[PDB]
């Protein structure tokens, strides 16, 4: 086509949308994680996760208001992914990396295991 | 704004 | 922090909710531009303009499920816009031109206005 | 991946 495009677009429409989030405005689905529990929009979650778009594209779970993960999924990581998914940045240090790479693996987020991945093939 |  | 950060995560997000919008996955409200209707995400609209954030964020607005806007708006332009929330790329055209920036000043899309002003002011 |  003859679009013309607006850069900071993309990640306006993120920072936006993580301002929703930490707000409580409009999220409609409660993770639990153990005892924890993490409020989002359902929408981000399927966007950003190939876990979260199987989970909410089938017919019976896209209406559930809470999900409950695997016991073995450690809230923190949980807790690092879902702030990723909102705002591009992973807190990735060595006390939660193999954590977080569980838990990436486990949502399917195929770029954060990836560069899991490369930072412990650097440290061996 | 640019020409994507 | 300490955070790294994925460059392409929220171009990639918003690639994905366009895909969700395509597919009709989860949206959530209809704008009903006179004759025409069209499906949306309230989420991605408040994010993207100041008119739906304060239909959003009031307490009786939040609920509906459809939002009649003024008749004076041009279906043509408003759907211009909606693919530009979904995609950061706006089909802006001499013969679009002045429905396209009535629109975004009535949905209160400033950057919109602003590269509408300028393409205008090149053409006096 | 880059130092934000
Ligand atoms: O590593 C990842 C991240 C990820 C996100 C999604 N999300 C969606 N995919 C499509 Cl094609 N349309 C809409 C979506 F919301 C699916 C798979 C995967 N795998
Ligand atoms: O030209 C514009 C675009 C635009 C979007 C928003 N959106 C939100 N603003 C805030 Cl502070 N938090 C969450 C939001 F979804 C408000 C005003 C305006 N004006
Ligand atoms: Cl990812
Ligand atoms: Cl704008």
């Amino acid at each position: 086509d003859s679009c013309i495009q607006f850069t900071r677009h993309a990640s306006d429409v993120l920072l936006n949308l993580n301002r929703l989030r930490s707000r409580d405005i409009l999220t409609d689905v409660v993770i639990v994680v153990s005892r924890e529990q993490f409020r989002a929009h359902k929408t981000v979650l399927m966007a950003c996760s190939g876990l979260f778009y199987s989970i909410f594209t089938d017919q019976l779970k896209c209406n559930l208001s809470v999900i409950n993960l695997d016991p073995e999924i450690n809230p923190e990581g949980f807790c690092i992914l879902l702030d990723f998914m909102y705002t591009s940045r992973l807190n990735l240090r060595e006390g939660n990396i193999m954590a977080v790479m569980a838990t990436a693996m486990y949502l399917q987020m195929e770029h954060v295991v990836d560069t899991c991945r490369k930072f412990i093939k650097a440290s061996e | 704004w640019v020409i994507p």
